[PDB]
This record gives structure tokens, C-alpha cells and sequence, in this order.
């Protein structure tokens, strides 16, 4: 699958803050 | 200075507990994909992705340990971390550069040469990152300075989309004084070291700006 | 003619039993890595590697079914297969080209567009392979002709390092006669079809010569 | 790991003839 590195980083961070 | 002393302590500790020193690690090497530069090696990219993801989580952890960071809105916390994470990843891996072998070492001890770093995921930015690593060496930065520099990069009130930029600016102020005082007290003979350290954030930005827009390949889960 | 009829039948069957017809497959697609060309997608390359490996084994199986092939020394059999296998892979995938969707279909039914084929492993050779696929269309080849052409490409007495190049030449002669007679009988109206088909092996070689030299990445393994 | 396509193809075929 393809993703920009910026969007991937954003996903990792957002998921980490998820409750 | 008592409150500046305790800030430096908190930031040094935040960095150290989220980023092992090179001397604390068991360095190990591999012969995998050392022969020539290729577009990507899948085994090295797998490891590199895994280690990079872990380091992003460790950098989030680092941020949470910075005084006042968790008092910001979750929106602003994420906004700052989105903007600075890659910059901090670049600084982190470059602090594990060994000039004699031209290697970088990840947080599990994995130690790769320039060609392997290329094939692991640096790609066309390999020589840029390695030039930056080499330009760091004359600075002789310690944990406190790396951590304060990372903190200054992260806690930036000029990031677009911040809800409370004033509060972010408020948090940055003591970190700047902290670094300024620390660098001055650490090497009084070298007065331009403070601005020279600060300006490395610009170099980080030149690399991260190019890196962030790269289309990467990942497994479908 | 009966000896020729027998040979055509044996070669048609050899091809058919080692290579499903497009109509015999359940075509399925995917949205994975369709957006743009990239150097490699790891999911598509994993599948492409797996499928190509299987087709290599099926091409070996195809060779064993050709009259006389297994009477050659094992060395000569390996030598012939090393030299022609990629050429046969290229012809095989190109016979599963669907012009209206600009797709190729693998032996499990996996159907990928041009961008996906690029990202699966065609890379800088994508347009060359697709040009060849498109150039095959006017020939309107059937299974017997595809199988005979494959057999002719494989059973070649001019390969380097053959122990018994005379015996290889002997096996090729009847295949050439078989294709010539079959093509003539099938389309008596189109007299240059036989040499036109034969010359497609040259085009396969232009592609395979470039492909063979490529440094690829694999799991260790 | 890196390998030329030609060497990989040779490996697959040689291993298939192994007995
Ligand atoms: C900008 C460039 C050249 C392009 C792309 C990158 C990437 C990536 C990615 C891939 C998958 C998931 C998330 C991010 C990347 C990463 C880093 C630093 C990485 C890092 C790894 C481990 C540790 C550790 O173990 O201590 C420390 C630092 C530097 C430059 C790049
Ligand atoms: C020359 C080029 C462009 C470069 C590289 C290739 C490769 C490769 C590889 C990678 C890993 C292991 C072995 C080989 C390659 C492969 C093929 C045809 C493949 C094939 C796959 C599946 C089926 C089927 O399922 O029916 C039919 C045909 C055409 C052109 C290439």
C-alpha cells in the first residue's frame, strides 16, 4: 500500500493518543 | 538557575529515558545488502520501518515528559508532534553516527553502513543525512543539549493550526534560556555555540521537508 | 503429417497443463498501489515474486513434457532452462494481456493494471513489456502456437555451455516444422505469419537481457 | 538480501532438479 511519509507519521501519532 | 537547573534536569532525563546512549547498546552488524545501492531492500526496510515506528512512539513519550506539554490541548500536542517528529528522528539517528566506520546505530544496537542506510530507507536523501551527522560532530553535544534542542524544535508556537500558540510560546521561552545558559556554562570559551546549535534545526527542516512528502510502501493490514 | 500432428498435440497439451487460459481463471483485482508509480510496492512484489517462482516451476514442468527433453543430460536441461525461462515468463504473462483494461492476469486470476505491474516488479521495463503484449495481439496466437514458440525458444542448440549441442538441434528441428505447418494450415491467407512469430523471440530477448541483469531484493531466506 | 535476477532464476531451477 502507498502512503506519504507525513500521513503515516500523522497516523502513528494520532493512534497513540487514542483513548 | 535553580528553576533553570531543574528544567535542564527534567529535559536531559526525558531524552535519556527515551533514547539509549550508543555506549549503552550492544552494537551488531549485518552483511545484508551491503554490496551496492538499490532502490530498497525489503528486509532492511522491514527493520527500518519497525525501528522508526518505535522511535516515533519514544519521541511522543519524550514530549509527554517535557514540563507543560500535556497541559496543552490534545489537538495542539498532536499538531506539534506531527510538525517536529521527523526532524527529531533525523537528529536522533545522527547522534548515533560513528565516523570511523561511517555507520549509524538504531535503538536495538543494529548498526548499518551508508549503503545499508540507503537501502534501509534513506534512499536519495542518504548523503544529506550523513552530511548533517558529520556537521554535528564538531558541536560535541551531550544528552542535555540534544534533549533541549529536540524540545525547542518540538515546542514551537509558529506551527500552523495551533489552538493556543501563545501558551506554546510560553513553554518554549524557558527551554531557550535553559539551552543558552547550559551551553555557556559548559563551554565558556566558545560563545557562538548556542546560535550554531539552534541553526541546526534549519538543517533538520531542509531534510524533513523533503522526506515528509515521499510516497512510501507498507504492508496492508 | 501424423508424426507432426502427434508433436503439435503433445506441445499444445504441455503448455495447457502448465498454463491456464485467461477464460479458465477467476479474475480478481485490487486497489493496492494503483495511485502512482513508485520504485516498488512490498505487498505487490511479495505476490509477484511468489507467482513468478511458481511459473518458473510450471515452465520447468512444461519442458519435461516436451518429447526428448528429459533425454538430454541434466546439465543441458538446466542450461537450456536458465537461458530461456525469463523469455518464456515474458511471453506467458503477455498472453494474459487484456487490451481494454490495460491489465495482465497471473495464473491465480490476480489482475493488475499497468501502474500496478510497474509497482509489482516490471519497473523501468513496464512499457517495453506492455508494448510487446500489444504487438502480440495481431498475431492471434492459440495454445499450440504459444507452446511451440516457447519450445523453440527453449530448445536452442546455440546456447553457451551445452554438452550435446547437436542433440539439442535435433530436437528443435521437428518443433520448427511443426509450427511452420500448423501456422500455414491455420491461416493459409497470411503467409508471413510463421517468420513474424519466430521473430518475436528476438523481442523477448531484448527484454530478458535487460531483466536478467537487474539486482533484485528478497527475504532471507 | 540482494541477488541478480539471473542468479535467482538459476537457483530456483537448479534446486528443482535436485534429488
Ligand atoms: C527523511 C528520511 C531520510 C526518510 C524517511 C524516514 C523514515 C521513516 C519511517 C518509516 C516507517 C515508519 C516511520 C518512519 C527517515 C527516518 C529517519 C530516522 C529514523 C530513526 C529510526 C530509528 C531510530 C532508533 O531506533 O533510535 C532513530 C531514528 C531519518 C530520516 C528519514
Ligand atoms: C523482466 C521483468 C520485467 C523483470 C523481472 C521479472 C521478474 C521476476 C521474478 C521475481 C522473483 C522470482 C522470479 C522472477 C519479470 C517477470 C515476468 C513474468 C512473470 C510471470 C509471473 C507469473 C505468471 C503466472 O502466474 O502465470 C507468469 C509470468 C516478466 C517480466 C519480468
Amino acid at each position: 500500500r502507498l502512503i506519504t511519509l507525513a500521513d503515516h507519521i500523522c497516523q502513528i501519532i494520532t493512534q497513540d493518543f487514542a483513548r | 538557575t535553580p528553576e533553570v537547573g531543574e528544567l535542564i534536569e527534567k529535559v536531559r532525563k526525558a531524552h535519556q529515558e527515551t533514547f539509549p546512549a550508543l555506549c549503552q547498546l550492544g552494537k551488531y552488524t549485518t552483511n545484508n545488502s551491503s554490496e551496492q545501492r538499490v532502490s530498497l531492500d525489503i528486509d532492511l526496510w522491514d527493520k527500518f520501518s519497525e525501528l522508526s515506528t518505535k522511535c516515533i512512539i519514544k519521541t511522543v513519550e519524550f514530549a509527554k515528559q517535557l514540563p507543560g506539554f500535556t497541559t496543552l490541548t490534545i489537538a495542539d500536542q498532536i499538531t506539534l508532534l506531527k510538525a517536529a517528529c521527523l526532524d527529531i528522528l533525523i537528529l536522533r539517528i545522527c547522534t548515533r553516527y560513528t565516523p570511523e566506520q561511517d555507520t549509524m546505530t538504531f535503538s536495538d544496537g543494529l548498526t548499518l553502513n551508508r549503503t545499508q542506510m540507503h537501502n534501509a530507507g534513506f534512499g536519495p536523501l542518504t548523503d544529506l543525512v550523513f552530511a548533517f551527522a558529520n556537521q554535528l560532530l564538531p558541536l560535541e553535544m551531550d544528552d542535555a543539549e540534544t534533549g533541549l534542542l529536540s524540545a525547542i524544535c518540538l515546542i514551537c508556537g509558529d506551527r500552523q493550526d495551533l489552538e493556543q500558540p501563545d501558551r506554546v510560546d510560553m513553554l518554549q521561552e524557558p527551554l531557550l534560556e535553559a539551552l543558552k545558559v547550559y551551553v555557556r556554562k559548559r563551554r565558556p570559551s566558545r560563545p557562538h555555540m548556542f546560535p550554531k546549535m539552534l541553526m541546526k534545526i534549519t538543517d533538520l527542516r531542509s531534510i524533513s521537508a523533503k522526506g515528509a512528502e515521499r510516497v512510501i510502501t507498507l504492508k496492508m493490514e
